[PDB]
């Protein structure tokens, strides 16, 4: 659910 | 079996597999760079870190899939199904550790590489703990904290607060803490530190670095929105 | 390398690696079950092609992609990969038609699934003509309008003209025409044609095979609006 | 561009 890196 | 392509050739190749989509690819491709024995620039790192967060991301997905499957119906197909994506993941994961440890990761002498590679193993290791269940569970758990810890002690001495690859590792670190090791205070802890700190240093940045500080804080916002 | 599973097993993982969006893998179980030799039920085949086609579907999407490039450069890095690209397309092309030929089509008595198959046919040689270049590519053409004209004098003797399937195939020969053929008018006809013909006999449908054919309609509609 | 089949 949470988010992590990413572009 | 990449060894009889030029350097420059898979570096080319990999930024053409990029634009096509073709992440198995770039991956491979970005090995193959890496397995030259050289070290990697700033933007060779970040195409090895895109081509397999793409591969492993598409995996985690399905995992993700069909473990929920198996969990409402818990004959041995969707069991069977999930191991093998299972089995893949892990491959794939260890391909990327060995990559870093042969020798990525004690050849990194500057700041900004050794950060990058710590963070990747850290990531890498945190995929393996999101599907593992054995004995070396907890040891899975902790190299990942290791890797993370190792790349935070590090950026806190030799990079600014709003530096992205900081700010980045500290998101991924406090997703780790979140997710992995079931400490979701020490999770929103260092959200808030992380991001409070890039706040107090935007003021130093060009309109273009602002520009990339601002978009990590906005994850850990997201992140502090959700677990608040 | 799927000889060792069930039949059973097979088709239900290829239902498991559409919901975990794994269609290569989808595509290698259908691919077993089909080299198992029995026939398909109308499910089973339109497993079989939406593995398929999602899977040659991202291979076109990066040939396409990689011409692009190709094209605005006219070193070799560009054709090589679109190379490698366009030889492990026509792979998959040449393994669904090899399915085909061992032994779905003949195997396949009633209409609908012969007319299944040999728009299949058409469709893989369709995507084959989409990169031929050389000696064989009028003979390619030729292969998919002979696999299409086959489908539509089946199709148009003993189906209804709503039939999803009959409508599906009217509409790819109208693409093959438009695009492979260069016969635009040709397109445009079919597709008015069908389009026309099956709006006369919606009066006849349940509310459920309304929905089916009317979404297939649109599909030609879209078309002619481009077209025209 | 133009639309062969689809799901
Ligand atoms: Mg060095
Ligand atoms: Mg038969």
């Amino acid at each position: 659910r949470p988010s992590s890196w990413r572009q | 079996a990449m060894g009889s392509m030029e350097r420059a050739s898979l570096i080319q190749k990999a930024k053409l597999a990029e634009q096509a989509e073709r992440y198995e690819d770039m991956a491979a491709f970005m090995k193959g760079a890496v397995e030259k024995g050289e070290e990697l620039s700033c933007e060779e790192r970040n195409l090895l870190s895109v081509a397999y967060k793409n591969v492993v991301g598409g995996q985690r997905a399905a995992w993700r899939v069909l473990s929920s499957i198996e969990q409402k119906s818990n004959g041995p197909e969707v069991r069977e199904y999930r191991e093998k994506v299972e089995t893949e993941l892990q491959g794939v994961c260890d391909t990327v550790l060995g990559l870093l440890d042969s020798h990525l990761i004690k050849e990194a002498g500057d700041a900004e590489s050794r950060v990058f590679y710590l963070k990747m193993k850290g990531d890498y290791y945190r995929y393996l703990a999101e599907v593992a269940t054995g004995d070396d569970k907890k040891r899975i758990i902790d190299s990942a904290r290791s890797a993370y810890q190792e790349a935070m002690d590090i950026s806190k001495k030799e990079m600014p607060p709003t530096n992205p690859i900081r700010l980045g590792l500290a998101l991924n670190f406090s997703v780790f803490h979140y997710e992995i090791a079931n400490s979701p205070e020490e999770a929103i802890s260092l959200a808030k530190t992380t991001f409070d700190e890039a706040m107090a240093d935007l003021h130093t940045l060009s309109e273009d670095s602002y520009k990339d500080s601002t978009l990590i804080m906005q994850l850990l916002r997201d992140n502090l929105t959700l677990w608040t």
